[PDB]
């Protein structure tokens, strides 16, 4: 329909002048790894000690 | 769109230009005084407008340049905006610059307008 | 689990044998080498026996003739819960660790210790948790309700477990486990799972730890971190003596048992003479895992010495060891091996293509054909036919060279290539 | 693992008290008048 | 404007959908069979079915071997990890060469992971510590569209207090990693002082708490060393930890096995996707015998990716061996696992086309006579000589203000600069080892 194409081109025009597409620029922080392979051996070390 | 006025204000503040903005959010009383302040001699070099707010019937004459970020359907109202500076109180040549990206929707719009002598564009595709 | 795409020894799993230690002609991806397979089974039963330790067995044979495959099959048939260390000879040459120390660590890594500990714990869905601040009447009052499929009751929290529960956010309705002895909190998920019965139950936890890990743990303030970072750094000998004595007491007390695993060293021929001299002594001590080695070379110069020794090893080490010899594969075995590899790689081969591939493998090498099988498939889906034909095999054969063809071409065109003296010709004319 | 940042409501949260909670379902009611008056008057 | 260094004139193999290599396509001429084999290898790489393949390409100098090795990586796309390497790089003072080789192996294979993060930002309204031990702090983060209070970990409390923030300063805090960073004082206090160094920022847009999805890619070796050693962190404890052991250390196989297990667990849930890569080693003849011996076992690993090798040598002795002679300086017990791709020298027409393309990418114009002279020189001394001499001819044309290369300019370039043959001729007849 006319509304749908109008909205799509409105999004594209929003992009064109500036990245205002909802403009989510990630902060590029590190990963969130939490397994901590060493922690699995904590119980074994404690029992051995 | 008014969502780029704040972006322009931030950019000009970062670049340290003497700017001053007018749009639909600006109060009625301040509008005429701001227009008079800009039209009179001053150190202000950049003046921010809106397509529908003040791009219609103001008599700005101090400026000499017009910059357009975008124009979707522009037979007369964009001509009106660019001629807002080109008034009878102007004594210098008018330079108009249009911002169009490459391989984008605006580029295709301009190409189709040039091919069709800029009569009317309803559907744009490539 | 145990992610892996494809290995040169992926097809072989568990070797193959019978109740009478008679190798089958084809069992679990192993073809041929009947005498070698029977000797490997004898060694495997020796390892499973555990009565005899510190013996050396050598594997010898031509290159690409069932040498690493034998060790892989022995390891697979030995199964889990038994230590097995496989290190190349060049790995021991470390800049931060002495070769003797690296060898000792490798030896200690192959003997595993099982220790059993009995703990009491409670678990189940938690429905109610109440915690109050200190009053003159009571320092801390805390009641929690854990409901299982069979039970739902309330315990009294005496301060310390109140602090433990408040340390991490806990919400009612999730499955958690509480270890009374350790005093730690374990969350098993949300109610995704279901309870089973009594909250408190009797069970024992068994830990498998090698001697090397024990030494590293006892050698530092936080030694278990060096298990992974590899910065152990020449553990002191008195530490090892103390560990040996403590292990002896634990075994005599029944608190632990030893698992005499297997140490496999590949490409032993390039090991230094000092390493062999140290191995001579290390194989004669009490705690010594079985040692198996594989050397391709024969009658060469031992590294670190000028003279040439048979099999690339000193004579005394050979006396300390037992030699197992493998034989060259035959055409009927080569075709079966290639078919098994194709099945492992999920490649369909025509009979004529298989015969041509077997002929090429006999002519040049088995590894060349076992590599050509995969590359021919790319041409196969390039022609969009699932089956591989003779044309695809011939195209792969001409596209990718062999060792003999490359050597012959180099001999013909030695001018273009860089000589040993450094001479080379780049210009075409003159 | 442990959540470093937790949402906390000032008037609701209090470190002093930690509380969490989840044929016809009906609670138990004591119908003894003597018990009720004993609870009320004590 | 643009920089060109012996490459960047190549954009890919330029093969057809049937695998047929065009005579001239994608900055390439000739070597049709080699390009077809490389395309087959590319398809095998994209298959991801089998890991541990090892191929090498042997040819004379200036035969485009490194050009092919760059073209395959270009075809594979930036998504697939590619690890260029030279044989000399394996010799490291800090750690043994075996550890470096295994580290490169782990670097070769990549992994794509997706995760969601929680972000809190706004203007600070109050700092209330909860106080033996460092107490928690209640923060009054306030945005333009909402307001809420949060309790912070004492490590986060130390970090935020190290930022020297106060009331009315807009701060940013990451809920996942605990990162704390203050953008600046809120714009409300801009006029508080007529002269203050601290800059002012507008109030954050949106509510305080935000969530987003990121599909960032991390290699296997990256998380391997993440588990091996501590990394950056705003607290002093992190600085102490990462300063305790600054020197790198070799990683045991136990950590690698645990990493493999956790990666398989991650891929089971569908959060992560595995993308094997290609490791490239140049001047493989420079490696030692022990490196090849360890590589024999390394290739047999189940997770070892596909590695491509390059060498230009005939019957040569393997380094570290006093008598072992084998082609390309690769021991015979290793060449069996390898697939050899031959490479052949070019012809006069191929050299001329190469020079034409090199001039075109260099944005230069060459007359027919100058091009013929350059082709004759390349056929007379070496292909590389014409490519090297191209730029001086352009400089000479610039000096003479002409816009095209003529015979005089290339003749002057020949006079000014000498090739290896002329230099050797001078060396043979010299006064004192000129
Ligand atoms: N009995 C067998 N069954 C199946 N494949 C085998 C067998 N023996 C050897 N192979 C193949 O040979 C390869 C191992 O070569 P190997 O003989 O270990 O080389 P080397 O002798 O240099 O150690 C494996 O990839 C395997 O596919
Ligand atoms: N088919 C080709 N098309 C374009 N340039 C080529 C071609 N073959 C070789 N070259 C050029 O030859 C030079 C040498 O090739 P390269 O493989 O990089 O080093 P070498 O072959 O000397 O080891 C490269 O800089 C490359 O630009
Ligand atoms: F009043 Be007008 F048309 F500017
Ligand atoms: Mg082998
Ligand atoms: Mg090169």
């Amino acid at each position: 329909n006319f509304m749908s194409i109008v909205n799509c081109l409105m999004q594209l025009r929003k992009v064109c002048n500036h990245p205002n597409l909802f403009e989510v620029r990630p902060i590029l922080t590190s990963f969130v790894l939490e397994h901590c392979v060493a922690s699995d051996y904590k119980d074994v070390e404690r029992t051995l000690l | 769109m008014t969502k780029v006025l704040d972006v322009l204000e931030q950019f000009l503040n970062y670049h340290g230009y003497l700017y001053m903005r007018l749009d639909g959010a600006t109060k009625i009383e301040d509008r005429q005084i701001l227009t008079e302040r800009f039209n009179t001699d001053s150190r202000i070099t950049v003046f921010i407008l809106s397509s529908r707010s003040g791009g219609l019937g103001i008599n700005l004459t101090g400026a000499d340049t017009v910059i357009f970020y975008d124009s979707d359907w522009n037979p007369a109202m964009d001509k009106q905006c660019q001629d807002r500076c080109h008034r009878i109180g102007q004594t210098r040549d008018v330079h108009i610059y249009r911002f169009v990206s490459e391989h984008t929707i605006e580029s295709n719009i301009l190409k189709k307008a040039n091919q069709k002598r800029q009569l009317d564009n309803v559907v744009i595709q490539e | 689990k145990s992610l892996s795409l494809i290995a040169a020894h992926s097809h072989i799993t568990g070797l193959g044998l019978d109740e009478n230690l008679q190798p089958r002609p084809t069992s679990e991806g192993m073809v041929g080498q009947l005498q070698a397979r029977r000797a490997a089974g004898v060694i495997l039963k020796m390892v499973q026996n555990g009565t005899i330790a510190g013996r050396a067995v050598l594997v010898a044979g031509p290159p690409s003739t069932g040498k690493t495959a034998l060790a892989m099959g022995v390891s697979q048939s030995l199964g889990k819960d038994v230590p097995f260390t496989a290190i190349a000879g060049s790995e021991i040459f470390s800049l931060e660790l002495s070769k003797t120390e690296a060898l000792t660590q490798a030896f200690r890594k192959s003997i595993g210790i099982k220790i059993k500990e009995e703990t009491e714990l409670i678990e189940g869905e938690v429905v109610e948790i109440q915690i109050d601040r200190s009053i003159t009447g009571g320092h801390k009052q805390g009641k929690l309700t854990i409901k299982t499929t069979d039970m739902e009751t309330i315990y009294e929290l005496g301060n310390k477990m109140i602090d433990g529960l408040t340390k991490e956010k806990v919400l009612a309705g999730d499955v958690i486990s509480i270890d009374k002895a350790s005093g730690k909190i374990t969350k098993l998920g949300r109610s995704v799972q279901c309870p089973e019965g009594e909250l408190q139950k009797r069970k024992t936890v068994v830990h498998t730890v090698s001697l090397h890990e024990i030494d590293v743990i006892n050698s530092r303030t936080q030694g278990f971190l060096a298990l992974f970072t590899g910065d152990t750094g020449e553990i002191r000998s008195e530490v090892r003596d103390q560990i040996n004595t403590k292990v002896a007491e634990w075994k005599e007390e029944g608190k632990a048992e030893i698992v005499p695993g297997v140490l496999f060293i590949d490409e032993v021929h390039m090991l230094d003479i000092e390493c062999f001299s140290f191995i001579n002594r290390a194989l004669e001590d009490e705690f010594a895992p079985i040692v198996m080695m594989a050397t391709n070379r024969g009658v060469s110069k031992t590294r670190g010495t000028n003279y040439k020794s048979p099999h690339g090893l000193p004579l005394d080490l050979l006396d300390r060891s037992i030699i197992i010899t493998t034989k060259s594969y035959n055409e009927q075995e080569i075709k079966t091996i290639l078919s098994i590899r194709a099945q492992e790689e999920e490649v369909e081969l025509s009979s004529d293509a298989l015969d041509l591939l077997t002929k090429t493998g006999v002519e040049t090498s088995l590894r060349y054909s076992s590599n050509l099988i995969s590359v021919a498939q790319q041409i196969a889906m390039k022609r969009k036919n699932n089956t591989v034909e003779v044309e695809d095999v011939k195209r792969a054969y001409l596209l990718f060279l062999d060792s003999a063809r490359s050597v012959k071409y180099v001999q013909e065109n030695e001018s273009q290539y860089i000589d040993d003296q450094g001479n080379v010709q780049i210009s075409i004319a003159k | 693992m442990k959540a470093l940042v937790e949402e906390i409501d000032k008037k609701t949260y209090n470190p002093d008290i930690y509380f969490t909670s989840l044929s016809r379902p009906v609670k138990r009611i004591n119908y003894s008048l003597a018990d009720l008056e004993a609870r009320l008057y004590t | 404007v643009t920089r060109t260094a012996a490459h960047t004139h190549i954009k890919g193999l330029g093969l057809d959908e049937s695998g047929v290599a065009k005579r001239v396509e994608g900055g390439f001429v000739g070597q049709i069979e080699a390009r077809e084999a490389c395309g087959v290898i590319v398809d095998l790489i994209k298959a991801k079915k089998m890991s541990g393949r090892a191929i090498l390409l042997a040819g004379g100098p200036s035969t485009g071997k490194t050009a092919l090795a760059l073209a395959i990586s270009q075809e594979l796309g930036p998504k697939v990890p590619f690890c260029p390497l030279v044989g000399s790089e394996l010799y490291s003072v800090e750690v043994k060469k075996t550890e470096t080789l295994m580290e490169n192996f782990r670097r070769a294979i990549g992994l794509r992971i997706k995760e969601t993060k929680e972000v809190y930002e706004g203007e600070v309204t109050e700092l209330t510590p909860e106080d033996k031990t460092i107490s928690h702090v209640i923060v009054g983060l306030k945005s333009a569209k909402g307001t809420k209070t949060l309790r912070l970990d004492p490590t986060i409390y130390e970090s935020i207090q190290r930022e020297k923030v106060s009331i009315g300063d807009v701060i940013y805090i990451e809920a996942n990693t605990g990162a704390v960073k203050r953008v600046g004082r809120s714009d409300a206090y801009a006029t508080e002082f007529d002269l203050e160094t601290e800059e002012y920022v507008p109030l954050p847009k949106g509510e305080v708490h935000k969530k987003k999805e990121i599909v960032q890619d991390v290699t296997l070796h990256d998380l391997d060393v993440a588990n091996a050693r501590p990394q950056g962190g705003q607290d002093v404890i992190s600085m102490m930890g990462q300063l305790l052991k600054p020197k790198k250390t070799e990683i045991t196989e136990k950590l690698r096995q645990e990493v493999n297990k956790v990666v398989a667990k991650y891929i089971d849930q569908g959060v992560a996707e595995l993308i094997p890569g290609v490791l490239f080693i140049d001047e493989v003849n420079m490696l030692d015998i022990e490196i090849f011996t360890y590589l024999n076992k390394a290739l047999e690993s189940n997770i070892a990716p596909v590695v491509v090798l390059a060498s230009n040598r005939g019957m040569t002795t393997v380094r570290g061996t006093e008598d072992v002679i084998s082609p390309h300086g690769v021991p015979p017990d290793l060449i069996d696992r390898l697939l050899i791709v031959r490479t052949l020298p070019y012809d006069k027409d191929e050299i001329r086309t190469i020079i034409e393309r090199r001039a075109t990418v260099e944005r230069l114009q060459v007359e027919s006579s100058a091009l013929d002279l350059l082709a004759t020189m390349g056929t007379e001394t070496s292909l590389r000589y014409a490519l090297q001499l191209l730029a001086p001819c352009g400089i000479l044309a610039q000096t003479s203000n002409r816009k095209e290369i003529v015979v005089n300019d290339v003749n002057e370039a020949k006079l000014l600069f000498l090739d290896a043959k002329r230099s050797t001729k001078i060396l043979e007849t010299s006064a004192n080892y000129l």
